[PDB]
């Protein structure tokens, strides 16, 4: 509920969409970035049944639906599905019509430009939003974390960008984009669970493995030591109950999934991992910047939920990092929700009300305008 | 509650591990502060004792 | 589960106080370490400085 | 905050800015002559952020700034950045306002006249100082050291001046203005540290090297012998800790840099070194002058603080000089900051209160007046 | 397979290696400075398969190899990998044993001492070369161009050294070492091609972008006007064919890349560009030298093959230079092969036979000898 024409804020990834009203500390609505479609022939009539299902509808009726998402490795590929997600999120759950509210959408700085143009176009042409702005995900993560300086390691579902910012300024030459994210970690787990005798390939099955990953996995402070024990003893297996009452137990696979973050070679990627990019983004920053970024490396986005990741990352960076200097990783509670929270912080600033693209400038120029007006 | 427990247990375990990490880091700071004092005031204060002699003559 | 949760949550919050107490102590020990490092540094440097100035005579 | 209209005294050089009030025995504050500017695009909103930073602000936020020095080897060219340096020096440090105090600034005897005219113009037109006086650095150097007769060896960051003064009179035909200074040593050290595998090319790197030089360097009484051992053994090496935790170990570069003062050919300069210019400035004077100047070679400015510098120059001058006669270098602890002290001495003399340009004469004549009123 | 005991010429850089026999006009063995290694688990047996691949082998089998460069920013960081490049270049392609062929290697004037001595050591202890020499690329560039005077802009993959020579003598005080090179231009292009929807990060992708740059990029004489049309119309776009049959179409990125040479801030570098450094290499030389260096601005090495660069530079230096003065660029079609050609000229010169370090002097002094004997 809202009693003022505040800006709307909405973070959109390949995982989930978080939305709410600017000025709060949390989204008021969170939906999966999913549009579902039936793959069966109907026989009964007078059954209702939709052509397409969105967000929670897509998951609730998923037993006979194929589930697809609109965003791939940071970009929108299906604008029509994003319009459905936002229509449902804004009008049915948040009960707000964007026509009366400015809207803030987000992306990291290296995100292909088509994404910013589509975010701008959908809100101006299908929602008639009076104003738009596309913000940097690293900017919003630092606002949420209480920082102006730090490196944002946005280990989300799609892509990780690891963007360094100092005194509120971009250091773009040092953004070390990485082709490793939560969606790939799910795929690793599906293959290793197949080795254990449980094949997961269809939509319902893919959703189960994603759910297993989120609830059972952890990074492991020491991979080899954790594996030496997990591979030898059943006492480290965690039992997950499958939707049909059957169970699956997961042992060292429980940590080998997130280990891909430290071992991308697990999914065929030519990279050492998220700690390597954390290190390279700071390594390329000015010598008089480094000390402030090393003491403030920032976790943002999801996959940061791993109760093994907090110590695993600081150990891995400290090992590469300079002596004398304090090396530290910030792993705030505003995790998995930091971009939305930062969005609220930015959207509600008085200093940000001059940053909006109006629905005047938009129609005169078209959506390419976002490329000149936002950053 | 099972999940709240697993989560609280994760938090308890987290805190046991965090405490363990900090049991290690407190001891590392207890040993590093110790070592730094033990070597730093012991050496630099010794260097000032040596001043008592170094600056004699 | 309510009792196990109360214990996991109590143990977690308590242990979280042990986390903040160890953490705080670590920061305080680090401020002391720093101060110790600073004094060490200041003394060795004050002596090395003065010695360089006074190497001669 | 002063309770008297004491003159303000400031040495605004290519290196440091020294300032305090007339009548003291030291500058109250010393900081670099730096105005810094962001070299990056801002991305966070509501971050404050200046267009330019001054002095210690410029160094404190330098991680994203390019840093410029308005004074070029003794002359002011970027008067706008110097207005900011003066405003900071006076109001944020000394807590004085030139409007309520006469002001004394200083320059070398063969410094281009443009410097004295621009300093006079700005202090009268932008700070509304009631009076001005541009002093000679050589005059101030001997006042601080306690001589009416001697050679001013002001070997600081900008330029080495080399001027003989006898009984308070200039002997200008014997001035050996030399393009060899502390500023060249910083750049030369960056190049020889590059030879060791530690390249330095940027502002941050230059500020790091200036710090290495100021803390590790010396000249030594016997260069070749010091060189032979430094080049052969770790026993003459000294480490330096960089701002980012890197450690550089420096050997004969520790003195090879500073040695450029005696061997200018190291930086491509056509010069016999500072000891020969001292020698010739005396040899060009009458024989009843030379007896007093050789016994009173007086150090002022930076680089004079290097171990072995007074002994090194005295040895070379003595070797070039005739026997029977005594050759001596005066090198008081009030080094590098002694010209400021001399400014205090001049500003406070009763015999100097008739030497001021007032803000009457100034407006009637314009800033060119300094050329006739000061000396 | 050669008919004379002629020294080899091997211009081994951070990019490619041009090798051949002294006395000829061109290299005979041209390889990338690449050592490749498999990053996959084998399934078939009896497949041969090397531990490492070099030069053309490294590129031919690159589909599953990670490719590394043993040389970075002008120096060898991995000499074991250079022994592998050298063994192949010498024995398989040039078909010569160094034992009877002294071999000339190249370096930049301010290149770290460690690199010049390590190159000397490998050729004497691993290849048993009878003698060694390490040459200055600027010397070689001037011989190839028919000059003893000029500014050599050796603008290759590693470092742009900006080094002046007059009447055959070095003018080292005026060398402007610049941390901007062809490798950075490639990285910049990967980042702006990401903006267009084509991210490039892996070895295959890195090699593709370097090939795109070499084939499609240019500077022209006016960036802003070229950008105004490139950013507005498809008429300035050029398509590049990717190895799998897919294509990438590139617009203003085509010139924005190499423009970093004139705008280093594009990669976060604190520099005014290559024309400022060329200018300072001329300007920092004596006034009676400047006229000859202005008239002999010499293009050498890589990047000199960007369309419009020889004239772009003459224009940009002219813009900084005094009027009346003639600024001239030397830019023959033998561009970039001029270092190799000079290596041939110098190595075979009768006046330079005494400049070779023999494998007598080498063992008595050790590899540091190169520092005293070559120049």
């Amino acid at each position: 509920d809202e009693d003022e024409t505040t800006a709307l804020v909405c973070d959109n990834g390949s995982g989930l969409v978080k939305a709410g009203f600017a000025g709060d500390d949390a989204p008021r609505a969170v939906f999966p970035s999913i549009v579902g479609r039936p793959r069966h022939q109907g026989v009964m009539v007078g059954m209702g049944q939709k052509d397409s299902y969105v967000g929670d509808e897509a998951q609730s009726k998923r037993g006979i639906l194929t589930l697809k998402y609109p965003i791939e490795h940071g970009i929108i590929t299906n604008w029509d599905d994003m319009e459905k997600i936002w229509h449902h999120t804004f009008y049915n759950e948040l009960r707000v019509a964007p026509e009366e509210h400015p809207t803030l959408l987000t992306e990291a700085p290296l995100n292909p430009k088509a994404n910013r143009e589509k975010m701008t176009q959908i809100m101006f042409e299908t929602f008639n939003v009076p104003a738009m702005y596309v913000a940097i995900q690293a900017v919003l993560s630092l606002y949420a974390s209480g920082r102006t300086t730090g490196i944002v390691l946005d280990s989300g579902d799609g892509v990780t960008h690891n963007v360094p910012i100092y005194e509120g300024y971009a250091l773009p030459h040092a953004i070390m984009r990485l082709d490793l994210a939560g969606r790939d970690l799910t795929d690793y787990l599906m293959k290793i669970l197949t080795e254990r005798g449980y094949s997961f390939v269809t939509t319902a099955e893919r959703e189960i493995v994603r759910d297993i990953k989120e609830k059972l996995c952890y990074v492991a402070l020491d991979f080899e030591n954790e594996m030496a024990t997990a591979a030898s003893s059943s006492s480290l297996e965690k039992s997950y109950e499958l939707p049909d009452g059957q169970v699956i137990t997961i042992g060292n696979e429980r940590f080998r999934c997130p280990e891909t973050l430290f071992q991308p070679s697990f999914i065929g990627m030519e990279s050492a991992g998220i700690h390597e990019t954390t290190y390279n983004s700071i390594m390329k920053c000015d010598i008089d910047i480094r000390k402030d970024l090393y003491a403030n490396n920032v976790m943002s986005g999801g996959t940061t939920m791993y109760p093994g990741i907090a110590d695993r990352m600081q150990k891995e960076i400290t090992a590469l990092a300079p002596s004398t200097m304090k090396i530290k990783i910030i792993a705030p509670p505003e995790r998995k929700y930091s971009v939305w929270i930062g969005g609220s912080i930015l959207a509600s600033l008085s200093t940000f009300q001059q940053m909006w693209i109006t629905k005047q400038e938009y129609d005169e120029a078209g959506p390419s305008i976002v490329h000149r007006k936002c950053f | 509650l099972s999940d709240k427990l697993k989560e609280a247990e994760t938090r308890a375990e987290f805190a046991e591990r965090s405490v363990t990490k900090l049991e290690k880091s407190i001891d590392d700071l207890e040993d590093e502060l110790y070592a730094q004092k033990l070597k730093y005031k012991a050496i630099s204060e010794e260097l000032d004792h040596a001043l008592n002699d170094m600056t004699s003559i």
